[PDB]
């Protein structure tokens, strides 16, 4: 029933929920695609998940997903209970997960870039292979350096709009990538006010260096947030208990 | 009236705690709270209780102002009223479904308000029409339409 | 403080706080709960009105049990702009011990009745057929033998 | 033709008492398989069940341009619900239920500036006609030179003669900025209260303008702005203990 | 009793940190829910979803009427949906009622004709039900004997 997982503060953690684990079907057989499941995870002893966790699922046929980046104040031991609820036989099953929020290892990541991928949805990015493909595609522009995901969030949580299904329009996702090596000239130029001025009236964003994410990743280029975490925030004042 | 101390407490006459405010967090020991404000409580995410009552107001009103209300229970949904009545209204449709089971209509009298009329003419095509029969089990079944009665001809279905 | 009842009131007289033995009355015009994972009330709630926020949908769900609703004076269900769907799996029972069932929709469909099968001799049980009186009240009559849905005495209007 | 889908919800329209409020229906609220946009559908507003909204109601829906406009009354504080029906050429209708909040302004009684304009005639037709009130507010905004009607916040209409009092929502709450108040006074009338010719031209031909006055409120409640004021006496509360 | 009368009310703050732990000036200091409450009695609960425990029912007990209003539809799911109505059951739609699935009816309570009650000579107005291909129901007048569902016109559109 229970399972133990390891998590690092300020990093993306994804644990897909699949019919095979909950329905406990035989390994040598495959679960029929006609089955339907609607999981609902919640904190133990409480009716919903904490702030830093998120649950998403497209259709009952598709597998569910738990994601989110733990916050430093949420370090320790946590228990998450998942209640799978079949929609055909109307019978439920329960499972537990144990999460141990560790601590980040190695040097800090002080250079962060927030993108906006309009060619993918939060369901198609959570699995490991698309995320790795995106990381390798972005590695060319940020070379030298290694990129590790820091935050993934659906656009609908950021005041987005449901897209009209005309040809291929999708909600889009926000991906935050952190690294320790300083940005190249291309990323600095993209974040320059000239691009903002250009797309203010409708001119295409300035892009001199060769793109690599295309055509598999249509990215809104003049909306890319650059954050430098060098010179960290000063210590906040604290009150000493009086006599 | 300003009370400046480290631990404020209100007890019963015997000594059972009734209320306590300190640096840690406020605690209500009587096991009941009551807010008399007209705006009422404003929750954030969810509420987990095993019983919802309507005090002496004698009227409960569940409402979803701009989206669809929905109930759910895997073991079944029960609605009870010893001396009341059910009035289901809808401006679009009323769909009752059962994937595998039956639809029992237990009532001494059942009335159908709206039902049009059709002239009985042999010239029309027999196909595309059916006649409803009810065998002593209680279930209903269909028979191919015809100029004469045919319920007894296809009475094998509920054997 | 000890005693039987502790209260706070304004000069005109208005209970801003009162912690008696039974309950703790608070005069706040609006209580706000800011929990992120929800709140748990072991015993119950007592409200005359439940109203979802104007961006979400109410959902009275029980995760692994049945939902029982009691209302002695009657139940009314309204869906002003949508179907009043009711999906089950085992049995959908509409009971009325000493009343009636009325269906006032503009049309009625029953598109899953078990289709019959042809039998030359058939069976001998009297398969009743359904016939409607003048005022819309249904009744059952014996299978095709002599008379028709007639033979009803005076039970319908 | 499959019935139109409700791609995006509205579910909330905010409004404050007195100020003119208007909302344009977004271009992706509805979507049909053929028309493919809400502007090609037929939008209508309904109160409840299927009954229509009366022409005397404080909320009106201009369907051809797909706009909703209104001026909530002083006694309509609270929450209301409505329905938006989208009908295509095939007769299929999609309904979206939304809710309108009418709330009192945060500066309801702390407004630094309170105005007053006197108009000859009767106030009975004006009070019970939303279109006339909208026209009056728009004419006032045009007279002041500001094309945005959302600034003016009407408060009261009296009997006998049409005496209308309002505030300027743009004006800061604290402290009272006297200089633009006196500039508006110069642009609107003279020192003795006789209206500026531009004001008379703008207000006409709806009503007849005779005189206006501007008093103080908020922090500087002891000041009158029309240049006939004896401004020196204020609170005048200086006792001796 | 132990009464306090004032224009504002009692206020308690810890001298060590000088933070108001509990004030009765609700407008300036909002009220936070104190831990340990088993039941709550509020005038209006603007929640978003009500759930029972992982192993308990959700009982809804009232004494008067219960009014349910979903402004965009009311959806009910489960295994066995029951309506133990003590009076009348009135489904009043406006476009159609779709009685999907197998339909049954109690024969022991419905008025069933008996054999040997041909006393009524007068042929009162009566109808026999009929099931169109698409699903719509329509009644046909009964005149003679041994007649079924043959109709020249098209009643079900
Ligand atoms: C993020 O970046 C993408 C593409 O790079 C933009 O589509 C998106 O919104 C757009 O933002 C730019 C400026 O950042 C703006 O020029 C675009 O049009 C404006 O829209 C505002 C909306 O109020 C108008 O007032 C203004 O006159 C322009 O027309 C805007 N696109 C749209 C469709 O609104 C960017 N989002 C954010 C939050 O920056
Ligand atoms: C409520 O008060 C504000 C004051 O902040 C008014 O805004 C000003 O309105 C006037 C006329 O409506 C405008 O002319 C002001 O714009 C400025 O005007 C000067 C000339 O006076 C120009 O030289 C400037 O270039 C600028 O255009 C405007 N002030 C600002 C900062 O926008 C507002 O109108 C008033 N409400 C109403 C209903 O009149
Ligand atoms: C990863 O992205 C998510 C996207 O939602 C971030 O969650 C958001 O975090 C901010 C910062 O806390 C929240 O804003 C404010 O949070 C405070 C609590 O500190 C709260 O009191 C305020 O009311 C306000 O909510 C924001 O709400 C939250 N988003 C959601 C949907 O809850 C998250 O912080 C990001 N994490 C990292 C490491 O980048
Ligand atoms: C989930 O919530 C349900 C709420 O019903 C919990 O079950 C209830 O637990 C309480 C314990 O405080 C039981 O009260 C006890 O009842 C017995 C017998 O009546 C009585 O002798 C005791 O003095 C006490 O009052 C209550 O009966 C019980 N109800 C049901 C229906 O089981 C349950 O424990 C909760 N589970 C978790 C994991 O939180
Ligand atoms: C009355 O109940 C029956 C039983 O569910 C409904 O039949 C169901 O109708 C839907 C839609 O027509 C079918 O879904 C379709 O299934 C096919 C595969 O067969 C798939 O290719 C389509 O994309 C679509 O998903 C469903 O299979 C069918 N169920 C059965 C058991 O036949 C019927 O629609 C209900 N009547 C009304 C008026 O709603
Ligand atoms: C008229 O008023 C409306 C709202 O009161 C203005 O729309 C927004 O106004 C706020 C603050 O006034 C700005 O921050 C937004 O950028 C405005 N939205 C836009 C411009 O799309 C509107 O700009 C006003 N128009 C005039 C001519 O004053
Ligand atoms: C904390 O200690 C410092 C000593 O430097 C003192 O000045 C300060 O007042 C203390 N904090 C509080 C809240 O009293
Ligand atoms: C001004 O409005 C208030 C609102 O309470 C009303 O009582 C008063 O009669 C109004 N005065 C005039 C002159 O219209
Ligand atoms: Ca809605």
């Amino acid at each position: 029933q229970q399972t133990t997982l390891h998590l690092l503060v300020g990093r993306v953690f994804v644990h897909p929920l699949e019919h095979a684990t909950f329905l406990r079907l035989p390994e040598h057989v495959a679960v029929p695609p006609t089955v339907r499941l609607t999981y609902h995870a919640h904190l133990q002893g409480h009716p919903d998940l904490p702030r830093w966790l998120h649950y998403t699922q497209r259709s009952p046929y598709n597998p569910g997903f738990l994601y989110g980046s733990p916050t430093p104040e949420d370090r320790g031991y946590q228990v998450i209970e998942v209640t799978a609820y079949n929609r055909d036989s109307f019978d439920t099953t329960r499972q537990r997960l144990l999460l141990l929020i560790g601590d980040p290892e190695g040097p800090r990541l002080p250079y962060q870039a927030e993108f906006l991928v309009r060619s993918h949805d939060v369901e198609e990015v959570l699995p490991t292979t698309p995320a790795n493909r995106f990381l390798t595609a972005l590695g060319g522009l940020w070379e030298p350096g290694e990129l590790q995901l820091l935050n993934i969030t659906s656009a609908l949580d950021r005041g987005g709009r449901v897209p009209l299904p005309i040809e291929g329009r999708k909600e889009g996702v926000y991906i935050k990538v952190g690294s320790a090596t300083p940005f190249s000239t291309c990323l600095k130029m993209v974040a320059s006010p000239d691009s903002y001025a250009r797309c203010a009236q409708g001119q295409p964003p300035l892009l001199s260096c060769y793109d690599t994410l295309a055509p598999h990743f249509r990215v809104d280029w003049c909306n890319v947030s650059l954050v430098d975490k060098s010179v960290p925030e000063p210590l906040d004042e604290v009150p000493t208990p009086g006599d | 009236v300003e009370v400046q101390s480290q631990h404020f407490q209100i007890n019963s006459e015997d000594g059972k705690p009734l209320f306590s405010a300190e640096e840690q967090d406020v605690v209500v020991g009587t096991g009941r709270l009551r807010v008399t404000g007209p705006e009422g409580a404003l929750f954030e995410h969810s509420v987990e209780t095993p019983l919802v009552r309507a005090d002496p107001f004698q009227d409960l009103r569940l409402e979803s102002p701009t989206r669809s209300l929905s109930m759910d229970a895997p073991r079944g949904v029960h609605v009870k009223a010893n001396a009341g009545k059910l009035e289901a209204l809808s401006q679009m449709d009323i769909i009752l479904q059962s994937s595998e089971g039956v639809l029992v209509l237990d009532a001494e009298t059942v009335g159908l308000t709206k039902l049009k009329q059709g002239t009985q003419g042999p010239a029309g095509s027999s196909n595309g029409f059916y006649e409803i029969c009810a065998c002593p089990d209680g279930k209903l079944y269909l028979s191919m339409a015809g100029e004469v009665t045919t319920c007894e001809e296809h009475s094998h279905v509920c054997l | 403080a000890y005693g039987k009842r502790f209260e706070v009131k304004t000069v005109s007289g208005k209970l801003l706080f009162s912690a008696d033995d039974s309950e703790v009355v608070v005069g706040a015009e609006r209580l706000r709960v800011l929990g992120a994972e929800g709140t748990v009330f072991p015993k119950s709630i007592e409200t005359p009105n439940v109203r979802a926020d104007p961006f979400k949908e109410l959902r009275l769900e029980s995760p692994t049990r049945s939902l029982v609703m009691e209302a002695p004076k009657g139940v009314e269900i309204n869906a002003e702009a949508g179907n009043m769907e009711a999906i089950c799996r085992s049995e959908l029972r509409l009971e009325s011990k000493d009343g009636e069932i009325k269906l006032d929709a503009a049309k009625i469909k029953l598109p899953r009745l078990p289709r019959g099968s042809y039998t030359p001799t058939g069976t001998r049980q009297k398969v009743f057929e359904v016939c409607v009186c003048a005022n819309g009240r249904l009744f059952l009559s014996q299978a095709g033998t002599g008379s028709t849905c007639q033979i009803n005495t005076s039970v319908c209007l | 033709n499959q019935r139109p889908e409700l791609k995006n919800h509205i579910d909330r329209v905010d409004a404050w008492v007195g100020t003119y409020f208007e909302v344009k229906i977004p271009s992706d609220t509805f979507y049909d398989n053929e028309d493919t946009t809400t502007d090609k559908l037929k939008l209508t507003l309904k109160l409840r069940e299927q009954q229509l909204v009366g022409e005397k109601s404080w909320v009106q829906f201009n369907s051809n341009s797909q706009l909703m406009y209104g001026l909530p009354d002083s006694s309509h504080v609270g929450k209301h619900e409505y329905f938006m029906h989208a009908t295509d050429k095939g007769g299929l209708s999609a309904v979206d239920a939304f809710e309108i909040h009418v709330h009192k302004r945060p500066q309801g009684d702390k407004a630094p500036a309170r105005f007053k304009a006197r108009l000859a005639g009767d106030p009975a037709p004006v009070v019970n006609d939303i279109h006339k009130k909208i026209a009056l507010v728009k004419k006032l905004a045009f007279a002041f030179g500001d094309r945005n009607c959302s600034s003016i916040t009407l408060q009261n209409i009296t009997r006998g003669s049409i005496v209308v009092e309002w505030t300027n929502n743009t004006l800061p709450l604290e402290p009272c900025p006297k200089e633009q108040i006196i500039g508006l006074s110069r642009r609107i009338a003279d020192e003795n209260g006789k209206p500026r010719p531009a004001f008379s031209n703008a207000l006409e031909p709806d009503f007849k303008a005779l005189s206006i006055a501007v008093t103080g409120s908020g922090s500087c409640r002891h000041l009158q702005f029309i240049p006939v004021a004896p401004p020196s006496p204020g609170s005048s509360a200086a006792p001796a203990t | 009793k132990t009464s306090i009368t004032s224009d504002i009310g009692m206020q308690f703050f810890d001298p060590r940190t000088h933070n108001i732990l509990f004030s009765t000036d609700y407008e300036t200091h909002e009220f936070h829910l104190p831990s340990g409450v088993k039941s709550l009695n509020v005038q209006k609960a603007s929640t978003e979803r009500i759930t029972s425990n992982a192993t308990s029912d959700l009982n809804i007990k009232v004494d008067g009427r219960a009014i349910v209003r979903g402004n965009e539809g009311v959806f009910i799911m489960g295994k066995t949906i029951e309506f133990h109505m003590g009076g009348d059951v009135e489904l009043k739609a406006e476009n159609s009622i779709i009685l999907n699935g197998t339909v049954m009816v109690s024969p022991t309570r419905l008025p069933s004709s008996s054999s040997g009650d041909q006393s009524g000579s007068g042929d009162w107005v009566r109808y026999k039900l009929c099931m169109c291909a698409d699903g719509t129901l329509f009644k046909v007048q009964v005149t003679g004997h041994n007649m079924g569902c043959q109709v020249s016109d098209n009643p079900c559109g």
